[PDB]
């Protein structure tokens, strides 16, 4: 409709839109302050990686403020902004405070939109994959939750000259994707929404923050760990039944065993990070290890008795390690898997 | 008269009163957009990353009549540089990860303008795109790895999207091999997408690959079933000889470690259960199985004509029931993950 | 007189009224640009990767009439930085991966102008390049990896690509010294593709690989020999000591798969069945072979002076075939490998 | 009253016959260029590589009087892009080997006025700073290495560094916290330099790493430990038993080898000596003479008072020589 | 005024006329380019790769007559918004594999320019450089890694390189720029060349840097435990003949032993196509343990298989192993050792 005088128009109010303007500068600089409303479209979540403490997310950001230079007047009351003029207008500088390094997507021209309407209004939405920060607890590594943080806001404008605000609710404006569940060690919770003011000695700002809660899937390390470490002290557990005679026999149960445990204990610091204190599964692995040592140490004085003090009792070590032995592992397993599985 | 001067005036002419700013046919229907792509090469597939890349010849077709000249009956090319002083369709990859344009000697570009105003835009494009793989069945599935590409600023009602070609519109396809996978098929679709801020026009490719198992049974199945055949040995040496018996089975449970820790740390590390763990662990309970079966020999023997009949007699019966029963197992697995 | 203010004019009246968007002798027959290639170094070969890492000097010679000059008998060489002023042509590779021109100090380009109008622009480059490999006799293995040259945008309607001096263009091949291959030879080819109405030029550069093999008869063939052989020696232990005959066996077992287990923690990791993985697994077999000997010798023994007969002789037996039917096994193995 | 028309005119103004290069007070006394450090976080440490990662918050402070107005009561921010059209410090980290500033929706600088014509100028760095290490001492090491400021083509007679509030100018240090290390101080330094092209002003700042020891506690030494009083079950075996001993004692050894390879591997490619492998070794030593002892019994016997003799000393010495070299080792590594 | 005004109209003063495009006295002489250089850091040097970091500040020198100028101040620091129309050699380090230019709070770039038209142009780089290795004799090796660099477009005949003292005082290494961890590093060479290629012949300078590999962790970590497995394996010649399973178990697993030790030392190395030093001593003791337990078999045959015993090869192995391994290791050491 009015096909000529509608280019014509279009072409001139967004030519002429850039007179009188400096993009140094805020709107309303020395009146006002600034009120920038901001959401998130979480195109995937993941991969989490544990060794480096960080995890990457793809996001359509959109950020949204109100110009009162850039009111311009037709009879459109929405106006798309080419790429020139976007770099000629003032944005926010709003950055990710966990960023350990992102990309703001290039790809057949930038992945950037900015419209402008009838009564100033600027949305501006680009396209990002963030690589944040998150760090995490470890004590009960195969079994642990987290919450990875995001947090964003100005860089220069303080307080007093900018403010963030979730545009559409707290927690009604951050959405995932329901394909973005992206995560293969993981299972994603849910996700919560805040603010919160900082100081710096540059000044006050104000932060935006949405937590990603985490819970680990145990599935692997049931099959990968626990069970051939559980199998292989039973293993350890069943030499005492054998005839104590059998010197060459029972000493090779309780040195294999042992080496055995030494290459299950290979794979478990391959899977752990490299944190520096003892986790959950550490506490399976040295506790196995005592079991399988100490079964081998039981034959040591069950031989040197035999041998040594040869009608004597010694049978009874054989007759009580029987029992005392898969006893004692048991209520090590339910006092662990209790300890941590109900928490 | 001319070609170096008529030429040269005529693009300056075309320039000259344009602007990037406002899309063809500004106000007007859609400005309708084909696509096609040559795949020169699919680069590898990783499980731990979940994406795969691609690298391709991308071309887009679209008309605008500002471009239309006289005169000139060829199809004029022009410089790669010249791209930056034109409109083109602000088309992004919706799942791409990582993604550039070849730069090497010269910016890999082209555009071409065609007396009539229809422009063809060209890139050498290599992107890593993300792809949802299901490893439960791995090493024995598939999966479809696909590539999104859609309009980012303008909605359906200012930029729509086709196949240049139809179905024929993606091509090398068919002339692609991967290490781990062959393509069984590859589907093209066309849709209108609508979300937050609008009706969006979509274009997908999808590729289905299928791995091949031949590297797996000769590594895995194959060693595990072996081990686990030695493992029975133990039933057919004599029950008196306990230092053989027992050096057979422990040592057996040794060698199943050593397999099942390492085939882990080389094959690509993906935390969850997946069907090649299934059967490792398997054959860890059989070799589990195999020496409680001598420590219950052992007591018996011993401790408790039942010294000589009940020794004998189970290893009478585990001859015959752990080999029926690893077959089972297999039968159960194989016809599972392959037939089920 | 002849001093540099003659020069800064006589440049200055090249470029004004110069176009980069026309190709020399626009609407005129093609460009004949010459190349020419003086190899740095060959980075890397990658199985895993299936690609190959290669630095050079990348020459390119052509004929602009346009920027012929005269009274200055020197073959003027100007600052790199006028290569985004002059017309260049498009040229890139097909099966680059990722590629990138120099840029310590200053872009390692250069361009050379000739007083009649010749210029030489060359610029050294890294490129990462795709070259499909034949892994299936992986230790004895051959390869023909190429770097493809061709023109983006123009067919050969508009420019011609040759290589200058003929076999003599590409230099420096006999000075690189790859760990693990050497060059046996390469060839030069040049060609026009030609599909629809679009004839294409190319220019390609061939080097064929072999590998030397003094790494994997040390640490893969030998190791896995001495222990196949290592584990006859069971045959020779009396079969009445049965608790050290299957500690020898079960070991040797175990050191197969130690020997497997790690090779595969060091050898390129692609998935698909090789010449080094069928050796040993062949050698598995043996080894494996030699442990279900004794299990007949033993059982024969004990289920039962006729079957100490039989004991004995199957040992007789073995210590015959075993050592031929490997070395049966060992000369077939290295004839299909090698004819093949 | 139209404000936003006097702030244009006012920042033109300043920017009329500004030359970006002249410093400030040019030909006359230094520029001051004051610094201020936010550590954001101390990343990867790594002994492989020799570096260190650190981002932080690096901002500057000095006077160009070309930049002050009266008109104004505002201390103005400016657009991360006016940077690029005024005089800014040649600051460089002498130590770096790769970093560069963060660039997520626009670059994170900062530029900021006021009225008296200071200029803050802010910016978020991530870098990559080569870190001199001994690791002779390893894991019980501390290491001491710096971020290295330094200005590139003013001498001292041109620029000068220091660092604003002193000791209290970095802030951030108090809080990180790394998987293998803890911060046990910082030190902030500022001294000249005399150099191949001129004397130049400096400013260093210093971390001391204390490594955690926990993680090698449990997954090094009591492994090896572990194994190493198994090996000396075997003196408790009667001596006649040969099968027994000999496959209790070349087990020890070959969990040993198993142990020590598979560490190799996964600790950090280090080509020199170091703490843990004089542990390690002295254990494999250990062990080796547990097997090597049986030989020497067994062929006494096997030719006994004096077999038994071997066997009942060794019951022992091995625990008492253990123990001592213990004694020698966390003595020597802890306190020398 | 007169100490600010001045300056800058200097500056505005030298660019027009000026031309970028061309070398100083493009027929009239040769443009002489005086360079040093100042080794900042060295290493890595990633043998696994063939190739080494180098971090150094660049520094060249040359005169530029157009430049020349007259005021109160005899030379005066330009800045880089001004270097890039000032024209700079083109020159590259001819074995870089990938160098950064530092670019960080404005780029590590410097040009100074005396009143006489002299110009000294410095810049802070990281090189990472190519250096072939001879891996033959790998645990006891010496390198020499070198540093080739000159102009790429300009020949011998139009510019021409000079180290800046014509002498030792031309490449300096800082007194704490040591960064090697397996290599100590004794000296330097520098030195200068002429190349024809394709294009033409240039003119070249050239800087090798001495190293030598730290014998200390092979031995600790190679070859003792590989000398203790094959200590072991002979230890059994003492051992009672008649127990049959003792010495079974303790030659076949000492064999595994040193497959371990084997399969852990080939982690180093970039996996050359021969033997190195390493693959001389591992082969020959994988030889030594395997001959240790054929040894058992003949002798177990000749009292089980019979009696009429043969006890000569237990009570002769006793002596023919040790010395026999003995000889070997005085032969290899000293072999390699005193290179
Ligand atoms: C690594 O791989 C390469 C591919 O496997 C090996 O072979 C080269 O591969 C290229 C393709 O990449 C191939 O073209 C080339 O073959 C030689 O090419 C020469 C150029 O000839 C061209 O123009 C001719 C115009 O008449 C045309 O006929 C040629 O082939 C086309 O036409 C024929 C006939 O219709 C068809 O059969 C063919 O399929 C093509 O459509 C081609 O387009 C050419 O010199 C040469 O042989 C011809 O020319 C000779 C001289 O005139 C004659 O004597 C001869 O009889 C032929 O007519 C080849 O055809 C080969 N290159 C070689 C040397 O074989 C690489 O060798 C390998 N590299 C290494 C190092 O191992
Ligand atoms: C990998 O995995 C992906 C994702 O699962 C697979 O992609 C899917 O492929 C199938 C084909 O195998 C696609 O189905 C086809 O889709 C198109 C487009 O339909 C869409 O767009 C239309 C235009 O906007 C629209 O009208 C359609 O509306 C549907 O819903 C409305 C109700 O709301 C209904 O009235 C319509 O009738 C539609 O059902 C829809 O949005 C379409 O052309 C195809 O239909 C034709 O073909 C079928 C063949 O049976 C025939 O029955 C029809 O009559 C018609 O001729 C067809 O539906 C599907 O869209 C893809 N899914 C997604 C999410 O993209 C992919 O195939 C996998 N790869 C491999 C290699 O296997
Ligand atoms: C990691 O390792 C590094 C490297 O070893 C450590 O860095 C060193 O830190 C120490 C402090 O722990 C530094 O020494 C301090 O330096 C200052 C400055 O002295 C300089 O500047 C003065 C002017 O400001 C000037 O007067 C000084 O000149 C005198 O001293 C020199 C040198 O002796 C002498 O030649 C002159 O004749 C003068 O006598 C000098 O140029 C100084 O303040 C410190 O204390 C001195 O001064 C105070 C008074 O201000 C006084 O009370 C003290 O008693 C003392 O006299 C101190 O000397 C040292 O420079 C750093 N070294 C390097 C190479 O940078 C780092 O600390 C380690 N990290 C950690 C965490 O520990
Ligand atoms: C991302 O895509 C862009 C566009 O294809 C790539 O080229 C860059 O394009 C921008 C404009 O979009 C150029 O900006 C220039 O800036 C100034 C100030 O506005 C002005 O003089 C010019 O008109 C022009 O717009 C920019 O120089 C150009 N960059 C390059 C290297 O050519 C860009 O490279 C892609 N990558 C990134 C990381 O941006
Ligand atoms: C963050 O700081 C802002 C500064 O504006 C706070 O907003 C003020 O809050 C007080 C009450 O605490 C109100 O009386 C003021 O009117 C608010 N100012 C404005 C301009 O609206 C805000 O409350 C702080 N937020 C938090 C979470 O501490
Ligand atoms: C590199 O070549 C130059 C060439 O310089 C000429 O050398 C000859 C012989 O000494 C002399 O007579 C000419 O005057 C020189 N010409 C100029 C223009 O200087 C040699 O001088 C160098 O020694 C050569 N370098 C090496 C390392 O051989
Ligand atoms: C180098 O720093 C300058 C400072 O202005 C900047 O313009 C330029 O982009 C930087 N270059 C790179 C490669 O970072
Ligand atoms: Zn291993």
């Amino acid at each position: 409709d009015e096909t000529n005088d509608n280019i014509t128009i279009f072409t001139r109010i967004l030519d002429g839109l850039l007179d009188g303007y400096d993009n140094r500068l805020r709107p309303g600089l020395g009146e006002r302050i600034t009120q920038v409303r901001t959401d998130i479209y979480v195109t995937s979540f993941g991969p989490v990686s544990d060794t480096e403490m960080e995890y990457t997310i793809d996001v359509f950001f959109r950020q949204s403020w109100k110009d009162e230079r850039l009111r311009f007047k037709g009879p459109m009351q929405r106006l798309p902004l080419n790429n020139l003029l976007a770099s000629k207008i003032w944005t926010p500088d709003t950055f990710f405070h966990n960023g350990k390094k992102s990309i703001a997507h290039n790809m057949t021209t930038p992945n950037k939109l900015l419209r402008l309407e009838d009564d100033g209004t600027l949305l501006y939405t680009m396209r990002l994959t963030i690589s944040a920060e998150c760090p995490m607890q470890l004590e009960d590594f195969p079994m642990d939750a987290h919450a990875c943080p995001l947090k964003f806001g100005s860089y220069a404008y303080p307080n007093s000259e900018v403010v963030y605000v979730w545009t559409n609710g707290s927690t009604k404006s951050v959405v995932v994707a329901e394909d973005g569940s992206r995560l293969n060690q993981y299972h994603l919770m849910g996700q919560t929404v805040g603010t919160e003011n900082i100081s710096t000695s540059t000044g006050e700002y104000t932060i935006m923050t949405a937590h990603f809660h985490l819970k680990r899937k145990i599935g692997y390390f049931v099959i990968q760990t626990y069970l051939p470490c559980i199998m292989t002290v039973i293993l350890s557990q069943v030499s005492f039944w054998l005839n104590r005679e059998s010197v060459p026999a029972r000493t090779v149960f309780g040195v294999t065993t042992v080496l055995t445990m030494t290459t299950l204990s290979i794979s478990a610091r391959n899977s752990l990070p490299k944190v520096a204190y003892a986790t959950a599964m550490d506490w399976f692995i040295a506790v196995c290890y005592a079991f399988v040592f100490s079964a081998l140490i039981e034959f040591a004085t069950v031989n040197y008795f035999t041998k040594s003090q040869p009608a004597a009792s010694i049978s009874k070590i054989d007759k009580m390690s029987r029992i005392v032995f898969p006893v004692l592992f048991g209520t090590f397993n339910l006092v662990y898997w209790a300890t941590y599985l109900n928490r | 008269p001319g070609n170096m001067s008529f030429v040269k005036e005529t693009v300056d002419k075309l320039l000259k009163g344009y602007d990037i700013r406002l899309r063809p046919d500004f106000g007007g229907p859609p400005v309708c957009v084909g696509m096609n792509i040559d795949i020169a090469s699919i680069d590898m597939v990783s499980e731990v990353n979940m994406d795969y890349t691609l690298t391709m010849y991308f071309q887009q077709y679209w008309r605008d009549k500002r471009l239309a000249y006289s005169g000139i009956p060829l199809n004029l090319t022009l410089d790669n540089r010249v791209a930056d002083q034109l409109w083109v369709p602000d088309t992004y990859f919706l799942n791409d990860k990582k993604s550039f344009v070849h730069g090497v000697t010269v910016k890999n570009r082209m555009i071409r303008l065609h007396p009539d105003g229809t422009v063809l835009y060209g890139l050498r494009i290599t992107t890593t795109a993300a792809c949802m793989m299901d490893l439960r069945r791995y090493p024995l599935d598939e999966q479809n790895c696909t590539l999104e590409i859609e309009s980012y600023g303008y909605t359906t009602d200012d930029i729509e999207f086709y196949w240049r070609g139809g179905d024929k519109a993606v091509t090398g396809v068919e002339r692609i091999e991967l290490p781990q996978f062959s393509i069984v098929e590859h589907r093209l679709v066309s849709r209108n997408v609508v979300f937050a801020t609008g009706a969006y026009p979509r274009l997908s490719l999808s590729f289905r690959l299928k791995r091949n198992i031949g590297y797996f049974i000769l590594q895995t199945y194959m060693p595990s079933i072996l081990i686990t055949i030695l493992s029975w040995v133990s039933f057919w040496i004599n029950y008196d000889a306990s230092a053989a018996r027992v050096a057979l089975g422990i040592t057996t449970v040794l060698t199943m470690t050593t397999i099942n820790t390492h085939l882990r740390e080389t094959l690509p590390k993906i935390p969850y259960v997946k069907a090649i763990d299934m059967y490792l662990m398997g054959c860890f309970v059989f070799v589990f199985l195999a020496l409680l079966e001598y420590a219950f020999v052992n007591y018996i023997f011993f401790s408790q004509e039942l010294y000589k009949g009940r020794a004998a007699a189970i290893d009478r019966w585990s001859r015959i029931v752990f080999p029926f029963t690893f077959s089972l197992f297999n039968l159960v697995y194989w016809l599972y993950y392959v037939n089920s």
